[PDB]
């Protein structure tokens, strides 16, 4: 409580695991699932966000931010509505606002493929 | 998942480390924690000036801890009369995840880490943003930044409201350093900036011809 020596922000503790559940009873290529996280901010703040791709996707997708999930398959992912890979949120007092990853798959069916579907990103909080 | 303790950091060069502190704010898994420098330029650099130790750590579920920051002997070819700029950066790695049909996410933090030599060493809550002075230009400002340390400015209106919630497209000006930046003329010019604690004070600018600074 020392004046907390820094303001900060902080992100909600949850895994973030955007689960597409068992593609059986829908098996689905355009399928949606997403994970929202708040980020609580002590200050007024700007935070650039913006997702990396670690897992290269089959497909080109153009400007929409893409991951490979294996096998045939790939996820748009958005953030906060956006599929272009970065939004930035602003903060002009303390409090926190909800941060919504969505994650959209995308498969062609020459390239697809049967098994289980697993992909990552990191998403980069920028403070200026 | 694993939050970090401030949005920047202040290298006090008097010192040979400093801390910072991280958290695992997830109660019910483990995270490893990768932490690195990066230069002015945003090149990951492991063997110095600046160094951060542990690379990467495991935390429990609901563990605190923290990532150490040292310089290297070469920071002495650093400048000593200004603040050097480095990055510090966070990134958390989760466990598993042994779901079918997961898009896993992981969350990186990169915020600004100032060198500052000792000679700079600034007093507790010492204001220095007072001394930057805006330009008319056209089609905006061009601010002047005496001073030896980097200055953030995350706002510039007509009025207080206007400079804190006004849109803006943020710059840091380097030490002893000039930078055009874009805006409406304004009668009286309010600025806002970042100071080492991470808040945002405003300050409130006169005119005099093509020049603006701070109503003393």
């Amino acid at each position: 409580h020392h004046h907390h020596h820094h303001g900060g922000c902080r992100p909600s503790a949850q895994s973030l695991e955007i689960k597409h559940g068992d593609l059986s009873i829908n098996s689905a290529n355009n399928h949606y699932a997403a994970q929202t996280l708040s980020v609580s901010c002590d200050v007024p703040a700007n935070i650039r966000f913006m997702l990396l791709r670690n897992t290269t996707p089959t497909y080109s997708h153009g400007k929409k931010f893409s991951v490979g999930l294996g096998h045939g398959w790939d996820s748009i992912v958005s953030v906060n509505g956006v599929d272009t890979g970065e939004t930035t949120m602003r903060w002009y007092k303390a409090g926190t606002q909800n941060l919504t990853i969505g994650s959209r798959l995308y498969g062609e069916s020459s390239k697809i493929q049967p098994g289980v579907l697993s992909g990552s990103a990191t998403l980069l909080m920028i403070l200026p | 998942a694993v939050s970090l303790d401030r949005t920047r950091a202040v290298f006090d060069g008097s010192e040979k480390s400093m801390t910072l502190d991280i958290s695992n704010d997830n109660k019910q898994l483990p995270y490893l924690a990768q932490a690195w420098i990066e230069n002015e330029n945003q090149e990951k650099i492991i063997t110095g000036p600046v160094i951060a130790t542990p690379p990467v750590q495991r935390l429990e579920p609901g563990a605190k801890s923290m990532v150490r920051l040292s310089t290297t002997p070469d920071i002495s070819k650093l400048p000593q009369d200004r603040e050097s700029l480095f990055y510090f950066n966070l990134r958390e790695i989760p466990p598993r995840s042994e779901k079918a049909n997961v898009l896993q996410i992981a969350l990186q933090t990169k915020i600004k880490l100032f060198y500052r030599p000792a000679a700079i060493k600034t007093r507790p809550n010492e204001v220095w943003q007072d001394q930057l002075i805006l330009n008319k230009v056209s089609g905006g400002y061009r601010i002047e930044n005496p001073t030896p340390y980097y200055v953030t400015v995350i706002g510039l209106g007509g009025s207080e409201k206007q400079a804190e919630e006004g849109e803006f497209e943020t710059v840091m000006l380097s030490p002893r350093s000039e930078q055009t930046v874009k805006s409406a003329n304004y009668n009286t010019p309010y600025l806002s900036y970042i100071n080492d604690y991470g808040g945002r004070p405003v300050l409130s600018f006169i005119c005099n011809g093509s020049r603006c600074s701070v109503k003393k």
